[PDB]
DNA sequence: ATCGATGTATATATCTGACACGTGCCTGGAGACTAGGGAGTAATCCCCTTGGCGGTTAAAACGCGGGGGACAGCGCGTACGTGCGTTTAAGCGGTGCTAGAGCTGTCTACGACCAATTGAGCGGCCTCGGCACCGGGATTCTGAT
DNA sequence: ATCAGAATCCCGGTGCCGAGGCCGCTCAATTGGTCGTAGACAGCTCTAGCACCGCTTAAACGCACGTACGCGCTGTCCCCCGCGTTTTAACCGCCAAGGGGATTACTCCCTAGTCTCCAGGCACGTGTCAGATATATACATCGAT
């Protein structure tokens, strides 16, 4: 056994400047949301577009995140639930959670 | 007719005072433009990025890096905290999250 | 296979990891993609919205860092 | 079209031993581009709010007085002011 | 012209997970 | 005259005057003011009929600030339509 | 004088119902209210009319501008109601 | 004698509109506040003025303890701390809380 | 002069906003809070007025402070 | 099961100052007309996106055990709500003062506008080295022993 | 304590491609000069904020008490995490088609601009009624009967 390994996988991370979630799946999600409410056919998607998007989706993911375990661990435990993320959304405010 | 030197030479800045003139000309802010104004947005914009370039080739020489990287500009944004208080909802392209451990540790 | 179902489990952790988190739950998995899938709609939709107020058939960054930045959380790099 | 020539001389100034990144150019392009909008906008609101029609170098002042906190305001004004009384020498 | 009927969602929020 | 020519209460000439001093744009064109007439006209009916509503839920015909405060909280849209505001004299909801 | 938008907050008032009334500070607050709405889609009219080299202000751009500022049904109401006002201005 | 009147000032308090602070110690605040930037004359304020700003601060002072409120409630006890708030603060956002 | 904001007033605005019990060190904890934020509007302020010709700070710059930093007030402004 | 006084709701009257309407005056909106350029439009081009295929290869999916983490209960203790009596400074009202907002009048220095000129900045072109990758070795902890 | 097993640190080697410097072109900044007008400035006046005084009284303060509440501990149970194995599909590399962004040129209608006229909207005044408020009554009620 090689315990208590995660907190260097963190720090890695951290460390780590890269995109996190692959690129297909989040360009085909991307592709499907624009499809779903444009009411348009084939509306293309520049390269820089989807990186970008990517980018700035993972910084909200992250600040969520930490904010939602920082609470977590205010509550007195160290795991994390959705009630506390939900709970979240709605006290950082209208501009800051949604 | 003589020399026409640049207004930057004029007022020892490096900022170009001619653009940010025609911009602010056709920045639809006011009707009118003072002087010294375009002067002044140029002086205070140097100094801005004279500030954060300072603790960016600091951090840049720290890492062993002759280069600046947005990584290292990231990094030294999240430092000052004047800085931080006025890129507070700003994202950085590539720039990961301020290294930081959780007050739980292992000894 | 829905397309949403493509963001893995072990994508969300590595988020959670570099967000600090030591110990994840299980509807984690279901309610991150349902976030993440609103912030994104709502981005997209002031992306789409800027598309189609000019003569574009198509979306570029450009449009992306409009949305974000009327949002308020703006990203910089593509800002030319 | 950027501001880009401008950047690497500040940044031959401050440092003669640092390179830079094509990125980062952008990044430093688009922050520029955002204080500019910023200090700007606050400045044409302020002049708007008087029943002044010109952006004086009193407005701007006092907006990057407003927008800029902590100690960075004060030297946002020296060297404002600076630099103006040394362009009235031509 | 008709007058919008509304409802009261669980949470607050316009957006609603389904 | 041409004042009422789009049939709202809204006055175009107004409106106009206030985008040409604005200084938003170098030209104006001649729709905008008609279509801000009437967006302005369909929210301020809006928010006026729920102020109205809970004003006679209240017994009164004199509309306070705590009524406004109730019809724009009491809706859905509308609190996120003005969260970055606030209302003087306005009492909190009843939890 | 001084600029204001009272009458026409009292006109639709008494339109939407003939019995109530509104008291002056409440006059106050909707005209702050408009003013504020009113700069808000200025603004948001502005930056779209620069972002497409364009110097005029269209029918296009206040819908736009309109409709990606008002979330919910209420813009889809809105720009019914913007559409329907210009016809019946252009219609004469 | 009235017994358990929390419940009732509760129910009384969120039906009123009226101010809570009194004024005259909230404008000598706004003088001691003002007199550290005039250099050194006084200052004036209108009578308007004073009214508007104890109505944002209260309005902001309630809405920061029904964040807080809600943050405690999530503990899973029914005091609040200090330093419940002093998180809200930065969970909120280092904007609009500090 | 900041001990006016008495202990029972702050109790009434946490009544106002639904709280129940109040520990005894929050009383010492809101004065922090509420005096750096009043500094920093009154500090907006201020400079608004410095700006203006006039010493007498109005609530016209009062409200405009209060629109950059976030929380427009209404009944005031105009 | 009746009476008192403590708290709760409503019905009545009463009075007031805030509302609504009326008048009178005027400055901003409308009407008519012009000249010019911003924008609509059509044709063309070529970059950039889409799309499809093969071949790898890390990464995702799946199963299992175990431990450590959440949670319920209980007991201990303590800190804040409640009541009572005492006290203070906020508040009403009222009066006087003047600093300073705010308006008006004047005049000029500043900024728009235009024509001519040129070099600072942009597009492109190149070339090389800082940095990424990799591989061997050197050191340094850490759980399994 | 004792160990190899990872883990980190460093280090020479290659390499490659993106950074940085150079060259040529050109259009936007600069210079000079004229025109007009927003704004600087000064003076004058009349509101409104400031200061004070004195009386009232409702709110604040303190203090004793009690009991509801934080919190530490324990014990149980379970739900993630690590680890190994299996299996997918994202990623890279390639070319090929074309859609649409982008550019250029043409024309014309729309909108700014000016003058001239007048009425919708401003300020002011003043009568009146919705609502705040005081008192009475009805109602739940809790302590004495």
């Amino acid at each position: 056994r090689r315990r208590q390994g995660w907190l260097k996988e963190i720090r890695k991370l951290q460390k780590s400047t890269h995109l996190l979630i692959r690129k297909l799946p989040f360009s085909r999600l991307a592709r499907e949301i624009c499809v779903k409410f444009t009411r348009g056919v084939d509306f293309n998607w520049q390269a820089q577009a989807l990186l970008a998007l990517q980018e700035a989706a993972e910084a909200f993911l992250v600040h969520l995140f930490e904010d939602a375990y920082l609470l977590t661990l205010h509550a007195g435990r160290v795991t994390l639930f959705p009630k506390d993320v939900q709970l979240a959304r709605r006290i950082r405010g209208l501009e800051e959670g949604l | 007719r003589a020399k026409a030197k640049s207004r930057s030479s004029r007022a020892g800045l490096q900022f170009p005072v001619g653009r940010v003139h025609r911009l602010l000309r056709k920045g639809n802010y006011a009707e009118r433009v003072g002087a010294g104004a375009p002067v002044y947005m140029a002086a205070v914009l140097e100094y801005l990025t004279a500030e954060i370039l300072e603790l960016a080739g600091n951090a840049a020489r720290d890492n062993k890096k002759t280069r600046i990287i947005p990584r290292h500009l990231q990094l030294a944004i999240r430092n000052d905290e004047e800085l931080n208080k006025l890129l507070g909802k700003v994202t950085i392209a590539q720039g990961g999250v301020l290294p930081n451990i959780q007050a739980v540790l292992l000894p | 296979r829905d397309n949403i179902q493509g963001i893995t489990k072990p994508a969300i952790r590595r988020l959670a990891r570099r967000g600090g988190v030591k110990r994840i739950s299980g509807l984690i998995y279901e309610e991150t993609r349902g976030v993440l899938k609103v912030f994104l709609e709502n981005v997209i939709r002031d992306a789409v919205t800027y598309t189609e107020h000019a003569k574009r058939k198509t979306v570029t960054a450009m449009d992306v860092v409009y949305a974000l930045k009327r949002q308020g959380r703006t990203l910089y790099g593509f800002g030319g | 079209e950027s501001y880009s020539v401008y950047v690497y001389k500040v940044l031959k100034q401050v440092h003669p031993d640092t390179g830079i990144s094509s990125k980062a150019m952008g990044i430093m392009n688009s922050f520029v581009n955002d204080i500019f909008e910023r200090i700007a906008g606050e400045a044409s609101r302020l002049a708007h709010y008087n029943k002044r029609s010109t952006i004086t170098s009193r407005e701007i002042q006092t907006a990057v007085r407003l927008l800029l906190p902590g100690e960075l305001a004060k030297h946002a004004v020296s060297e404002g002011t600076k630099a103006v009384t040394k362009y009235t020498s031509s | 012209k008709s007058r919008r009927i509304s409802r009261r969602p669980s949470d607050w929020w316009v957006v609603k997970s389904e």
